[PDB]
Formats: structure tokens, sequence, C-alpha cells
């Protein structure tokens, strides 16, 4: 994921949503039960980010 | 609990139907309308939240459908076709459950 | 319908109409290097190697998967 003209690589177990889409310019009014396209609620486990 | 009622239950061709939610409970989620006894995303009508305050619409958007803040749903013009279930999800927590269904009849 | 997962999802959704990705006129040229990519920790000079690797197949064909929208998101898409 490209993110502030840098690169947020992460091989990361993510559970995807079922309609996945990412945004130009997203935002979000502090709701924080909101994905754009994975909605874990935990820290993922992964080897690398 | 949740209760839905069709006010009339009986409504005649082209008029007006309220899809009246009854005793819906207050930190949803999301909710939305789903056609039919299905939860497959391309029966479901209308997607509104209670917490970003916007409503979104599905597939089997006809476009004479409102949504409204309580759960109700208010249609414009009861076509021969809409006559079947209706079911209502509702999500919390990441969790769902489906247990609001509704059926009506035109004439 | 990739995933498992239901979401909260804040864009409308269509199953309006749909088609077959653009596949571009534009064909994979290597001609110009491009498709390869360099060997890990070496360097070669004025030469020319046969290596081996993983690279595109030359003289096929792309494809278009930058799918867009507005506000609406269309169901078959995915
Ligand atoms: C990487 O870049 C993102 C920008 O979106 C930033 O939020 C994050 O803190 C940066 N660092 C790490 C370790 O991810
Ligand atoms: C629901 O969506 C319709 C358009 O489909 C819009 O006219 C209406 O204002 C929306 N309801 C609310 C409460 O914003």
């Amino acid at each position: 994921e490209p993110y502030n003209g840098v690169i947020m690589a992460s091989v990361c177990q993510y559970t995807i949503c079922q309609l996945p889409y990412t945004d130009c310019k997203p935002n979000t009014n502090g709701n924080k039960l909101i994905g754009f396209w994975h909605t874990d609620v935990k820290p993922p486990i992964c080897v690398l980010k | 609990e949740v209760t839905i009622e069709a006010v009339p239950p009986q409504v005649a061709e082209d008029n007006n139907v309220l899809l009246l939610v009854h005793n819906l409970p207050l930190a949803l989620g999301a909710f939305a309308w789903y056609k039919g006894n299905t939860t497959a995303i391309d029966k479901e009508i209308a997607r509104f939240v209670p917490n970003s305050n916007m409503n979104f619409t599905g597939q089997a958007y006809s476009g004479r459908e409102i949504i409204y803040s309580n759960g109700s749903l208010l249609f414009q013009m009861i076509t021969m076709k809409d006559m079947g279930v209706y079911t209502l999800d509702m999500t919390d927590e990441n969790y769902r459950r489906t247990q609001a269904t509704v059926r009506f009849h035109v004439h | 319908y990739i995933g498992d997962f239901r979401c909260i999802q804040l864009v409308n959704s269509n199953g309006a109409n749909v088609s077959a990705p653009s596949i571009s006129t534009e064909t994979v040229e290597v001609s110009q290097g491009l498709g390869t990519y360099y060997v890990l920790d070496r360097v070669y000079l004025n030469a020319t190697l046969l290596l081996t690797g993983y690279y595109p197949v030359d003289g096929s064909k792309f494809r278009n998967l930058a799918l867009r929208g507005t506000n609406s998101v269309s169901l078959s898409w995915f």
C-alpha cells in the first residue's frame, strides 16, 4: 500500500473484507469500527512490516 | 426484542407502506435491508449506519425506498414484484444477527 | 468475493453492469530492459550473459485491473 509517498508493505495475516477497496482521499470521522479493506481488531500475527 | 411491522400489511397498487421497526437497540455497527430470505449482498437494498450517519444502496435498490434513522424503510410505489419476504440485517462489534424478517402482500 | 468477512462498507454499491477488463493494446516489450530485474549480489560489466529466473513472456498481453468509481462499487467486480 502506498501512503504519503512511502510503501506500507506488510506480509500479514489480515482478515480481508468481502468488499475491499482503497481510496485516494479516505476519511473516517473518528469511527473506529470502519475498515476500508480489513477489519482486524487485534494486532495481526506476522513477520514483516 | 426487535419486532417489525408492515403498515398496512396489505397495500394496494403503487401506494405507501412503512417497514416499522420496533424495539431496535442502540449501539449498532450498521444495518441494512435484504430482499428475500437470504444474506447474500446482491439482495441487500440500502445500508445506513448509526455512527457515521450515511446511507448507501445495494444492487436491488429500485430507487423508491427511503431508509430512516430508526431503521424504518418507507416505500413510495408498491409494485407487484415486491410481494414476498424481507429480512433486516444488523451488525454489532463485527458480529451479526439476521433475525428481523418481514413479509407482506399486495392487492 | 475475496475474503470472508462482512464489514461496515461506507460506499455505495450497485450490480448494474460490468465488462471484461480492457486487455490493453500495448504488449510487453523487453527490448528496453523492461520486465527484467537485477541479479542479487553481483555486478557484470560490458558483457552479455544467459541467465534465468522469473520473467514475463515477450509479446503477451497486459491487463487493466485498475477499476475505478466515484461513490458506488460494482458487486460483480469481485
Ligand atoms: C510507515 O509509513 C506510514 C505512513 O502511512 C506510517 O503511518 C508508519 O508509522 C510508518 N512506519 C512504520 C514502522 O510502519
Ligand atoms: C438516504 O439516501 C437518499 C438517497 O438514496 C437521500 O436522499 C437521503 O437524504 C438519505 N437519508 C439520510 C438520512 O441522509
